[PDB]
RNA sequence: ACUGCAGGGGAGACUGGAAUUCCUGGUGUAGCGGUGGAAUGCGCAGAUAUCAGGAGGAACACCGGUGGCGAAGGCGGGUCUCUGGGCAGUAACUGACGCUGAGGAGCGAAAGCGUGGGGAGCGAACAGGAUUAGAUACCCUGGUAGUCCACGCCGUAAACGGUGGGUACUAGGUGUGGGUUUCCUUCCUUGGGAUCCGUGCCGUAGCUAACGCAUUAAGUACCCCGCCUGGGGAGUACGGCCGCAAGGCUAAAACUCAAAGGAAUUGACGGGGGCCCGCACAAGCGGCGGAGCAUGUGGAUUAAUUCGAUGCAACGCGAAGAA
């Protein structure tokens, strides 16, 4: 707004895993206010994940947003007779959110058949380094890079 | 296949683009790496990001010359007048002296009429 | 008249350096240039860049200002030659010789014209590119006359202080240029005071429709000159004078309008300025515009399709119930 920040909510831990990464990765996949649906289809990807992998769900949940978070946005501006894009830098919790969005909305339009599985791949994929979230923040970064000429 | 260990720089910067070029005290040209040499070009060139590359494109190819130390001289009115500077100096260079050489008539040559844009 | 003083006042001759352009040569390699963004353009046959040498023209950074000089237009690189005016002091000289000035004469920015020369840069016309609905423009790349010099012509400018010349008088305050001058004469201060001549700001009386002017009057008076008589037509036609031409000067009428104007006030507006705000944008989430149906409206149709609502602020509105 114009008079300043705007206060920001707080969060609590998830109980089955103390974290609040997984209650973000819920309130990102929540719909219509179904609250307990988004909480079973994050459940569900979260114990096919460790049944797939072994490894821990949220520590494979880190590794997967730490491969998809970006560093540098590259947003719009107008200056003269031409707009022209501007890299910026991207703040800790902004690229925590995009990067969730963007695992979600990508999980959302994989080619399977129940949300769970389909974001249970994806994140598999994004922990890996191969999945269209990881090449999101590749294409991300390449706007960014190929326009550091205007870093007014 | 050249060796001069002291050299000159000089960086020419307009307000459309930046021309970097590293001489011998004698004036003979070693190397000229400018700004749209280096990838860019139109109004990009300008830019202090373009001056920059430009300065380090030219800095690495004369120290395949063999030059350690350049002396700088700068003109024109723009804006990599100094970060071309300090890519010389952080790329391998160190420069010492900075001189300003822009041409100042007095009071000779009839300028071009005034932009009514 | 004498003695000092300040000055880009004028004319002529010679002469200096910075920079731009070009030419010659060296180094050197792929771009340069230009814009809001580009393209035309230049270059790869060696450009731009950089170094040395050369040619040529024009304008004179710092000093430099609000400051100086000139009747005005105008005048600043330096030196020499010739030449005009101003101020102060002295009071030596003449003894009203003054002021203005119809006509007239002279000078008179720039553009323009003639003959000859010169031509770096800039740049009407002209050409291409771009923008645009178009773009005979603005922006870009080129580019001729011209701009410069000699000698003539032209005689006009918002040629402006939008204020004719001369003279006397009517509180002050505060800058700055040129003199003279006691005293404080060292208080070295080149300060203060007094006086004369300039050039600015601010202010009383007074004046003005107001804005403002205000000892540099737009105040108080006197002398002479020019000019005005509603707005257009029109500074135009015809006649004449001048000019190579462009054109300049003197200068009407018919007809037509009931206004045209000057200042200042309140608002509104601005692709003016400053500050501030709103789901205004930004960040997000979900939709509508595509499909089927419901409802309202326009149009069409009908014997009737009752009437009203019509940008936001009419259209699931009047109608919270038309067989
Ligand atoms: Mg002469
Ligand atoms: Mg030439
Ligand atoms: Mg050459
Ligand atoms: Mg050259
Ligand atoms: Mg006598
Ligand atoms: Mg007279
Ligand atoms: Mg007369
Ligand atoms: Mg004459
Ligand atoms: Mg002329
Ligand atoms: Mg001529
Ligand atoms: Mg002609
Ligand atoms: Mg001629
Ligand atoms: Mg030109
Ligand atoms: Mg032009
Ligand atoms: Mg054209
Ligand atoms: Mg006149
Ligand atoms: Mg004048
Ligand atoms: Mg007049
Ligand atoms: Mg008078
Ligand atoms: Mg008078
Ligand atoms: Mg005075
Ligand atoms: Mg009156
Ligand atoms: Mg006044
Ligand atoms: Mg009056
Ligand atoms: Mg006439
Ligand atoms: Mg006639
Ligand atoms: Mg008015
Ligand atoms: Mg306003
Ligand atoms: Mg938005
Ligand atoms: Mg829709
Ligand atoms: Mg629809
Ligand atoms: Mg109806
Ligand atoms: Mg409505
Ligand atoms: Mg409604």
């Amino acid at each position: 707004p114009r008079k300043g920040p705007a206060p920001k909510r707080p969060l609590v831990n998830d109980p089955v895993y103390g974290s609040q990464l997984v209650t973000q990765l819920v309130n990102k996949v929540l719909l219509k206010g179904k609250k307990s649906l988004a909480e079973r289809i994050v459940y569900g990807a979260l114990e096919q994940a460790r049944d797939k992998t072994g490894t821990d769900p949220v520590i494979t949940l880190k590794r997967a947003l730490d491969n998809v978070k970006p560093a540098l946005e590259v947003r719009s501006r107008r200056v003269g007779g031409a707009t022209y894009q501007v890299p910026v830098e991207v703040r800790p919790d902004r690229s925590t959110t995009l990067a969730l969005r963007w695992l979600v909305g990508y999980s959302r339009q994989r080619r399977e058949k129940t949300m769970i599985e389909r974001l249970a791949n994806e994140i598999l994929d994004a922990s890996n380094g191969l999945g269209a979230s990881v090449k999101r923040r590749e294409d991300t970064h390449k706007m960014a890079e190929a326009n550091r000429a205007f870093a007014h | 296949k050249k060796n001069v260990p002291h050299g000159a720089a000089h960086i020419k910067s307009t307000f459309n683009n930046t021309i970097v070029t590293i001489t011998d005290p004698q004036g003979n040209v070693i190397a000229w790496a400018s700004s749209g040499h280096v990838g860019f070009k139109g109004s990009r060139k300008s830019t202090p990001f373009a001056a920059q590359l430009a300065a380090e494109n030219a800095a690495r190819k004369a120290q395949d010359h063999g030059v350690r130390k350049v002396d700088v001289f700068v003109k024109g009115p723009g804006s990599g007048r100094e970060t071309a500077i300090r890519s010389l100096q952080a790329a391998g260079l160190e420069v010492g002296a900075i001189s300003d050489v822009t041409p100042q008539p007095h009071n000779g040559v009839r300028p071009p009429k005034r932009r009514r844009v």
